[PDB]
RNA sequence: GGCUCUGUGGCGCAAUGGAUAGCGCAUUGGACUUCUAAUUCAAAGGUUGUGGGUUCGAAUCCCACCAGAGUCGCCA
């Protein structure tokens, strides 16, 4: 898969 | 408003997120079929048409895997590397023929040659058995390695009594928390200092997770467990998967850089798939293997897909339909 | 990720050069103390891996795999 989202995410 | 990190444009749209605490079999398979994307621990209801990044969810069936030469070669790559070892240091960069003759002699030669001899195979007295063929087989014989005469080795693939008391469990939280961090901060960096213990906690222990009660007299073990990898003195853990005796679903999970040239992370979903399939031939009906999620503008989809073909759904139909038909409309 | 070069059967692959093809060590034949100069040569094998293709034949050309080595790459 491909996404910039999950990279840089202030989540978990 | 997240980052896209794609074709520049202004998009607006969010799939909101929601949870709760009741877990159930019909719950989550619901809240992951009926229409749904997330990304994170949270369940999110999806209400995105304004993008510049195309999103689809594929799921396929174990019916159609066959190896190709690729599959031969990841697999060939990983053996001869674990078992013959590998130290690297990377670095930055007479008689004569008429014209007749060629034709037609030549010709009923061949055929006088394939055709005068006795040489034919003869034989005649759920079908995965098969040993009778001059032909390579499956991968499911080299699943299991063989060794030599000598004793520095390990292959395993142990299960997880999940229950949070345990020493191994405190140190794959720490390999854990470093090898995802290292790769964050190189795919991209991400403020680390928000790591504490509710953090991570959410971060790696927390997950949709249930016990089975099985209504029958079992020999055998239910896979809510966790797959390891054999290296040198530091041993690695990844595989996340929560199975009542209706669910096939796996989620991705973080490599270190090294991965990138020395791992099979591509084929563990292959690995964990004839794990799935080797547990459920005794006896069971199980045909269930959901996991997609593409942001596809590139040639990668089709190697992707390559694991089709498989039926589809779009959520307005009552017929399983091949992938061939949905292949030009979408994917060209 | 595709493709580059190698294709007898245990080993070696010698045959090949624009009208191009098979062999050296165990071995069935001479003899008993002694034997890989106790010789030496005469011997058991065959769609040079298949389902097929094109210049006349391909060995030399090609799709897919079976056997092997490989730069640079990737969304894991
Ligand atoms: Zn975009």
């Amino acid at each position: 898969d491909d996404i910039a989202a999950l990279v840089v995410d202030n989540g978990s | 408003f997240y980052r896209c990190g794609y074709c520049k444009n202004e998009s607006g749209s969010r799939s909101n997120g929601m949870w709760a605490h009741s877990m159930t079999v019909q719950d989550y398979q619901d809240l992951i079929d009926r229409g749904w994307r997330r990304s994170g621990k949270y369940v999110y209801k999806p209400v995105m048409n304004q993008t510049c990044c195309p999103q689809y969810t594929i799921r396929c069936r174990p019916l159609q895997f066959q190896p190709s030469k690729s599959h031969k070669k990841v697999l060939k790559k990983m053996l001869k590397f674990l078992a013959k070892g590998e130290v690297p240091k990377g670095s930055c960069e007479p008689p004569c023929r008429k014209a007749k003759e060629i034709r037609k002699e030549r010709k009923r030669l061949k055929l006088m040659q394939q055709n005068p001899a006795g040489e034919l195979e003869g034989f005649q007295a759920l079908f995965p058995p098969k040993a009778k063929s001059n032909q390579p087989k499956s991968l499911e014989d080299l699943i299991f390695e063989s060794l030599p005469e000598n004793a520095s080795h390990k292959l395993e693939v142990r299960l997880v009594p999940v229950s949070f008391e345990d020493p191994e469990f405190k140190s794959s939280f720490s390999q854990s928390f470093s090898l995802y961090v290292k790769y964050q901060v190189a795919i991209h960096q991400d403020p680390p200092d928000e790591c504490g213990k509710t953090e991570f906690t959410r971060f790696l222990c927390s997950s949709p997770l249930e016990a089975e009660t099985p209504p029958n007299g079992p020999d055998c073990g239910y896979g809510s467990f966790h797959q390891q990898y054999w290296l040198d003195g530091k041993i690695i853990a990844v595989g996340v998967i929560d199975i009542l005796p209706n669910c096939v679903s796996s989620v991705y999970l973080y490599y270190d850089p090294d991965y990138s040239f020395l791992s099979l992370g591509v084929y563990s979903a292959l690995r964990e798939i004839a794990f799935t399939r080797q547990l459920h031939e005794k006896t069971s009906q199980l045909s269930y293997y959901y996991m997609g999620f593409y942001i596809h503008s590139c040639p990668k989809m089709k190697y992707k897909g390559q694991y089709r073909p498989s039926d589809l759904l779009c959520p307005e139909t009552y017929v399983w339909v091949p992938i061939e038909q949905c292949l030009p409309s979408l994917e060209n």
